[PDB]
């Protein structure tokens, strides 16, 4: 749960970084995708 | 040794100072950093040295 | 220890400035660390005494 | 459950100083109109001399994360350590800010702390940080917790200075532990709460308790 | 009372004082000392458990 | 010996619920969960331990 909280805070920071921008570029999309894959795995672990 | 230490510190802070193009673009972080450096080192002390 | 302080300040100067321009990413971090440890400024730049 | 601080709540910023081998509690205060500079109102002798608490009350107007605040500047939440808060003075409706002036003689790297009319800029924003390892960044700020306040614009701590003869509050690079004691959280509609200004009417007879008019023979 | 989980405050029965840590004496952190003398106090601190 | 004496087998403990503290136990007193324990000074110290 603590790791999930750290990850959520990092993802919120990323969203705030990109909120003003109109389109998220390729590298930002790639980093979002990596973080989301990790978060998916963490959610699956908690569910299990 | 003391004079050299203080000279090196002032050199490091001057080199940490932001760039003019960032200042012209008015970046908040650049302005804040420059304000902090200005607060650390008074101008009269620099002129006196 | 001004002599050792000078050596450490010198390593920081190379990190903050590259090719005649300041590396903002390192400069901001260095400034924040230095202000968080005011003893790095030497006994002269102490707030109280 | 352990009480948490939330935005729109009312708090007093409280510190403690050892004077003549005695712990003394003080609250951050400011008049606002006529004097923007903050001072410290003692509150340890409340049994014998009531403190002027009307001007020590602040409202937690907002609490964003650092990046959210950056975006906002570029353009009832629960407070968490590492967030930046905005504190509005209850009486004057000004905001606690780190001023760019300095009247201190003991500290050459300190700034004045006072009230600012508008909430524009970063001078009025402060970041909360845990005082001990018992709490960490991202944890909820809990009533009665000692926390450290850092200015967003100057990277300076909210500091209690005893260097001179008297106790004063400034923004310096030395840290001080403050308590955000809650004054009020939320009041049921139509009910009286302490610290309120009101009139005391004789029953419903259109007659109020008062003192004599200014320039009276009874000395008011 | 449970191991690890329960957080307990220690109180001197006769006097009612609380087991806490003395205000960290200065110059000791400067040398590098990281041990805090324990004391019995009338109020203590919130992290005394 | 061949003379008799009357003894009492007073119970100290019978069975402890798992994970709970009982009297007569040897343990460490940690400051919250901060990896800091209550202790005395090292052997051969000036404070006489």
């Amino acid at each position: 749960v603590d790791y999930l909280l750290r990850l959520q805070e990092s993802i919120s920071d990323f969203y705030w970084y990109y909120s003003g921008k109109d389109v998220i570029e390729e590298q930002g999309k790639r980093n979002f995708s990596k973080a989301m894959s990790v978060a998916k795995q963490v959610f699956n672990s908690l569910t299990e | 040794a003391i004079m050299s230490f203080y000279a090196a510190l002032i050199d490091l802070l001057g080199r940490c100072a932001p760039e003019t193009h960032l200042i012209q673009a008015g970046k908040g972080e650049a302005l804040r950093i420059r304000a902090i450096l200005r607060s650390l080192v008074p101008l009269d002390d620099l002129v006196g040295i | 220890n001004p002599c050792g302080g000078e050596r450490y300040l010198d390593f920081l100067r190379f990190a903050v400035f590259v090719n005649g321009e300041s590396v903002e990413e390192n400069a901001n971090v260095v400034v924040r660390l230095l202000i968080r440890k005011p003893e790095c400024f030497g006994p002269a730049l102490r707030g109280e005494g | 459950e352990v009480q948490f601080l939330r935005t729109d709540d009312e708090v007093v910023l409280q510190c403690s100083a050892t004077v003549l081998k005695e712990q003394l509690k003080l609250c951050l205060a400011a008049e606002g109109f006529g004097n923007r500079l903050c001072f410290l109102e003692p509150t340890s002798n409340a049994q014998n001399v009531p403190p002027d608490l009307a001007i020590c009350c602040f409202i937690l107007e907002q609490s964003l994360s650092v990046r959210a605040l950056q975006e906002m500047l570029a353009n009832h939440r629960t407070l968490l350590y590492g967030h930046a808060i905005l504190l509005r003075h209850a009486h004057s409706r000004m905001y606690l800010s780190c001023l760019t002036t300095s009247r201190s003689m003991t500290d050459k790297l300190a700034f004045d702390v006072g009230l600012q009319e508008d909430a524009t800029g970063e001078a009025c924003w402060w970041t909360m940080h845990p005082a001990s390892k018992q709490r960490s960044e991202g944890e909820k700020v809990r009533v009665g917790d000692d926390l450290i306040l850092v200015s967003v614009s100057s990277e300076r701590y909210l500091h209690l200075s005893t260097a001179s003869g008297e106790l004063q509050v400034d923004a310096s690079f030395m840290q001080t532990l403050w308590n955000m004691n809650p004054i009020c959280s939320g009041c049921e509609e139509g009910f009286v709460t302490g610290g309120h200004v009101l009139r005391l009417f004789h029953g419903h007879m259109d007659e109020c308790l008062t003192i004599s008019p200014s320039d009276s023979d009874d000395q008011r | 009372i449970k191991y690890g989980e329960s957080l307990c405050f220690v109180q001197h029965v006769a006097s009612g004082l609380w087991l806490t840590y003395a205000a960290p004496d200065p110059k000791a952190l400067r040398l590098g000392v990281l041990k805090k003398k324990a004391m019995l106090h009338q109020e203590g601190h919130m992290d005394d458990a």
